[PDB]
């Protein structure tokens, strides 16, 4: 029926079927700023091919193996692509560009669901939409993301187990409010009670696990030059179902925060949001209890980067974002602790510092007297434990010189802040966290596979975890397809799901491997870069091949590069340049004392000492657990991507699209199901589609097709009878489709030949007739003429007037 | 390889042909395959058209002579069976019990292969006599034998 | 050849264009009955129809060359029929332009003049052109 709730969502059929197509002549080429074209085959001087260009209408020179199959029209925005008959690079970045041009994001790729980010609202997300999808199967309705979770739902019911939901992606594609509709759908659909009250109600775990959001995203999110709230930290966040399916409680876990941040901010960019909401006098009342005067362009650790935000407003959200303390729990002990220890950052921001006499001085107290008052610590104690640190051994005494304080400051901000963190998640998971286990159901959202110009430590962290999480999907897809082929009595033995990944993630995080390396060479004074580099091409450089050297940089605006990864989504070049420093992160092992021993409950507990811790060691121990868990779940898969540089609605950028869709995981997921068998009609929809294909061959199901096969001479190493389902390999439908129409016209030809041939010997039978009449006609006709002009007659017939 | 009579009865058409445009022992190329059909052949416009077929009347002349082989040439080709059609027309009855619609008859007959003159189509079914019952369909396999039986039944 | 009622016709023709009345046919005839209506054929054509007929042509070698002169004729029944080949509505006419291409370009091919002499007199009227007529016409029943 005609119910527009799925206006930005379905696709009229009929509507839609109201072209030509010649598959031996439309094709794809590449295309330098466009990614593809389509085309028009001309000739052929072997391996070179020339083509028309429907656009323009003209000319080119591509490589006959460089063109893409193009798929007919009967597959124009295709809910499922993995159903195309030619699913391809480019036959993919035609249904999703033109799919997401009529207004729909949500597109299917098999156990994908790729999201592409609408620059603006849509309709979808109402609950009437929401009651349309309740229960219903993914193909019985639009690829829509509410599916995604619906079903997730309906089989931890119904499989009795953990469903994970991973959604990967570029920056700005859209996850972090993704994640949300899932999680602002969930509860819609495992609420509390709905049924049998007035003073019921007295807070709602469903308010707190939404109110948390703004916490964090105040702590996590920033305005970079994708500046969406950057989620500059990777959140892991499951859900906890009771006996009966229902929301009991949940958690948080995060990943990889850019401490990097909370001290220098590049290019029209800021810090953490709440920085910004504090030096907004939002709330006065406070401005004292932490110091501030509200004005950010003041303050050096943010007046770096711009300040401003279009749609933020700093002093609204912090109003809100304390309500949300509120709505939270957060005692004002504890609320007012964070703020305290907020702020005080920015005052080490301001504190600066005064040739020969090597050791440096203060010149003035004035902020390191309000860090230590914001921190409960003495401020003597602080300059002096700074400038003149005392770590142990009979410890030493060890100096700094005026940049090695000014380094220091900002290590206490970037690994306060960084604790300060960790503590809020573990708080807020606390509170969430009510005492009651079913089952569960997680969501990621960390970075995704990206390569850039210059790509460093961050993107290698970041590259190696989807690394991790890749070769999670491949064997999530290996159990799966066995299964099918078992299924279908057709079983084959192929093995390696998962693979090189193995070589190349080893080469990372195994014994020998690299950060196993540089997690050693953290533990080693005069060590430099060059000291790093020699022992990391040593051991590995030459010995192994998914460890190589820099290639071909035809992309003149490209970063430099020491070695260079096998990762699936391209060989990665590094550039270890920094990595001993951006890896230890340093601080006083004498100052951290003070804070541990300060007077404020919080400061106190951030610093206190393990009694009785490398960026790369904790990732990888933090990274077993999600791995270790996703692996006791049932995956599910978000693929977003940003279609432009401009947050224009409708502006696709292939160039970007297909960067996404490589690292994306919709690629490196289709070739791997290209090595067994991909499109497979059943016994019956097949045989009724083909059987014109060997139509002497006809004297059921599984029965002709058997036949139609062998009919047509079909190579063994090319298709496999399953026992419902008939299997085929990737692109034969394409041919047993050409095939299917040349043929089609040609009995079609056939017939009306023969229909001809069919009136003609009819009106044989008459030119046989007429032939003769006429035959007459023209002769006596002569003979009347000779006649009427002799003399014999013109003398014989002029005494008949006389007879 | 035509027997003395087959070629025999080739001359008869050729003659019959040669008479309706011009007794002058030739025959206008553009009547090839009329010609072929004539005899029992069942060509196909690029059939005929490839062994010396031309497009109008008057473009080429043909002696039988030279007329022959371009017939011979046809009798190794392609004359489609039951099968064959039944599939083709098979492929539009959606529900599968053999009926189709009489646009789509019309239509497949005229927009399908190059062409078939909407008045050549009048003119067989209305000759074979294939008429749509009080719905608006017609049994296609049902009229399939009759452009096959040919004008004259048994 | 034309039975009786030419029989007793031929008879006072032949008999009514030999001016010296012997029974035996001489040139004599075609000089004198000749400007009964027009110009007598002159000196060559009257050798021309009298050497035609080898021997005595005197209404015996005569009898024989009207024979084989007309012998190729057909019926005013059989053409009437002929022309209706061409006729399966019976409108009992044939168009003009129809006829006309139909002598003019298929079978035994009429050139301009064969065609012009034709309808110089065709029985047309309003675009139908009667074969029907011009039937009785070329036989001799019609107004010639
Ligand atoms: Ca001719
Ligand atoms: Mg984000
Ligand atoms: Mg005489």
């Amino acid at each position: 029926f005609s119910d527009p709730d799925f206006q930005y969502l379905a696709v009229d059929r009929k509507k839609l079927m109201k072209a030509a197509f010649d598959g031996k002549k439309n094709c794809w080429v590449p295309d330098e700023k466009e990614g593809f074209a389509s085309a028009e085959i001309q000739s052929s001087k072997g391996d070179e091919i020339t083509v028309k260009i429907v656009a323009d209408s003209s000319t080119r020179t591509v490589k006959k193996d460089d063109i893409q199959s193009m798929n007919p029209p009967k597959f124009e925005k295709l809910e499922d692509m993995a159903n195309m008959t030619y699913l391809n690079e480019a036959s993919v970045l035609y249904n999703l560009r033109s799919r997401y041009t009529s207004g729909l994001i949500y597109t299917y790729s098999g156990l994908f669901c790729i999201a592409v980010n609408p620059y603006r609202r849509l309709p979808i997300y109402t609950d009437s939409v929401i009651a349309k999808y309740r229960g219903k199967r993914k193909t019985e309705i639009p690829p829509h993301l509410f599916s995604v979770a619906d079903n997730a739902y309906q089989n931890m019911v119904t499989d009795r187990e953990n469903q994970s939901c991973l959604i990967t992606g570029e920056s700005g594609a859209g996850k972090t409010e993704n994640t949300k509709k899932v999680i602002m759908y969930l509860a819609k659909v495992a609420c509390a009670v709905k049924k049998k009250e007035e003073a019921s109600d007295k807070g709602s775990l469903e308010d707190q696990i939404i109110q948390a959001n703004p916490v964090l995203e105040a702590y996590g999110n920033a305005k970079t030059t994708r500046n969406n709230n950057s989620s500059r930290f990777g959140k892991f966040i499951r859900i906890h179902f009771g006996p009966t399916g229902k929301i009991a409680g949940a958690d948080i876990e995060t990943y990889l925060l850019e401490k990097s941040r909370v001290t220098y901010q590049q290019s029209a960019e800021r810090n953490y949001h709440i920085f910004y909401q504090i030096c907004s006098n939002a709330i006065p009342e406070l401005n004292d209890v932490m110091l501030v005067t509200p004005d950010s362009g003041l303050y050096s650790f943010i007046n770096q980067g711009c300040l401003t935000v279009d749609n933020i407003d700093d002093v609204e959200e912090f109003k809100l974002c304390d309500e949300a303390f509120d709505i939270l729990g957060f005692t004002k002990e504890e609320k007012q602790s964070m703020f305290k220890c907020t702020a005080s950052i920015l005052h080490m921001g301001e504190m600066k510092f005064k040739p020969r006499e090597e050791q440096a001085e203060s010149d003035g107290t004035a902020e390191a007297e309000k860090v230590a008052f914001l921190c409960g610590i003495n401020a003597g104690d602080l300059l002096k434990a700074l400038l003149k640190p005392k770590v142990k051994v009979e410890m030493v005494t060890k100096g700094q010189n005026m940049n090695q304080v000014v380094n220091s400051v900002g290590a206490l901000a970037k690994s306060l802040y960084d604790r300060m963190f960790n503590w809020l998640v573990r708080r807020v998971n606390k509170t969430l966290d009510t005492k009651a286990r079913n089952y569960y159901i997680g969501v990621l959202d960390i970075a995704g596979f990206e390569i850039f110009d210059f790509n460093s430590f961050e993107q290698l962290c970041i590259n190696y975890t989807n690394e991790r999480l890749q070769q999670f999907f491949n064997h999530h897809m290996f159990i799966l397809e066995q299964e099918e082929y078992k299924k279908e009595g057709i079983a084959w033995e192929f093995i390696d799901f998962g693979m090189d990944l193995q070589m190349c993630i080893d080469l990372i995080e195994k014994p020998m491997g690299i950060l196993s390396i540089l997690e050693e060479e953290c533990m080693f004074p005069k060590a430099d870069d060059k000291s790093f580099q020699d022992k990391l091409y040593q051991n590995h450089m030459g010995k192994n091949r998914m460890f190589t050297k820099p290639g071909k940089p035809t992309r003149p605006n490209q970063g430099p590069a020491h070695f260079e990864l096998h990762h699936y989504a391209g060989n990665v070049p590094y550039s270890i340049t920094g990595w001993l420093e951006k890896n230890k992160d340093p601080i006083n092992e004498n100052v951290v004392a003070l804070l541990g021993a300060s007077k404020e409950p919080l400061v106190a507990e951030l610093f206190k000492a393990p009694e009785e811790q490398t960026i790369s060691a904790v990732h990888r121990e933090s990274l077993n657990k999600l791995m270790k868990n996703l692996y006791s779940t049932h995956p599910h898969f978000v693929r977003c991507i940003i279609p432009n540089e401009l947050k224009q609605p409708g502006l696709v950028d292939a160039e970007l699209v297909l960067h996404q869709l490589q690292c994306n995981g919709v690629l490196e997921g289709i070739r791997i199901c290209r090595k067994g068998f991909p499109s497979r009609l059943i016994y019956s929809e097949f045989k009724q589609r083909y059987s014109i294909l060997a139509p002497n061959a006809i004297p059921d199901g599984k029965t002709v097709s058997e036949k139609i096969l062998a009919g047509l001479q079909m190579d063994p190493a090319e298709y496999r009878l399953g026992t419902t389902k008939v299997f085929f390999k990737a692109g034969v439908l394409g041919n047993l489709e050409e095939m299917r129409d040349e043929r089609l016209s040609k009995i079609i030809s056939m017939f009306q030949a023969h229909i001809r041939g069919y009136l003609i010997r009819k009106a044989y039978k008459k030119l046989q007739d007429q032939r003769i009449g006429l035959s007459v006609i023209q002769r006596n006709i002569r003979k009347w003429l000779v006649l009427r002009n002799w003399q014999w007659w013109k003398l014989y017939s002029k005494v008949k007037p006389l007879l | 390889k035509l027997s003395q009579d087959e070629i025999d009865d080739l001359k008869d058409v050729f003659e019959l042909f040669d008479f309706w445009d011009g007794r002058d022992g030739a025959v206008d190329a553009f009547k090839l395959g009329d010609v072929c059909r004539c005899l029992g052949i069942n060509p196909r416009n690029e059939d005929v058209f490839a062994v010396g077929g031309t497009h109008k009347m008057g473009e080429k002349s043909l002696p039988f002579e030279e007329f022959l082989p371009a017939y011979e040439g046809l009798m190794d080709c392609e004359q489609g069976t039951f099968a064959d059609y039944m599939e083709a027309f098979k492929t539009f009855d959606r529900e599968g019990q053999g009926f189709i619609s009489g646009a789509e008859l019309r239509h497949v007959l005229t927009a399908l292969g190059e062409r078939l003159s909407d008045e050549d189509v009048d003119e067989i079914i209305k000759l074979t006599d294939l008429q749509e019952d009080l719905e608006g369909n017609v049994k296609y396999e049902d009229f399939v034998k009759k452009v096959m039986a040919g004008p004259y039944p048994d | 050849k034309l039975p009786q009622k030419q029989i007793q016709e031929m008879k006072e023709a032949f008999s009514m264009i030999d001016v010296d009345r012997d029974g035996f046919v001489s040139k004599e005839d075609i000089k004198a009955i000749s400007e009964q209506l027009g110009r007598a054929p002159d000196d060559k054509e009257l050798t021309a129809m009298l050497k035609e007929a080898p021997g005595p042509l005197n209404f015996t070698m005569f009898l024989s060359i009207f024979s084989d002169k007309l012998s190729g004729t057909d019926s005013e029944e059989t053409i009437r029929n002929a022309f209706a080949m061409f006729d399966e509505q019976e409108t009992k006419k044939l168009n003009i332009e129809y006829i006309k291409d139909l002598l003019e370009n298929m079978g035994d091919n009429f050139n301009k003049d064969e065609m012009r002499m034709t309808f110089k007199e065709a029985p047309v009227e309003g675009g139908k052109f009667d074969y029907v007529k011009f039937t009785a016409m070329i036989k001799g029943s019609g107004e010639e």
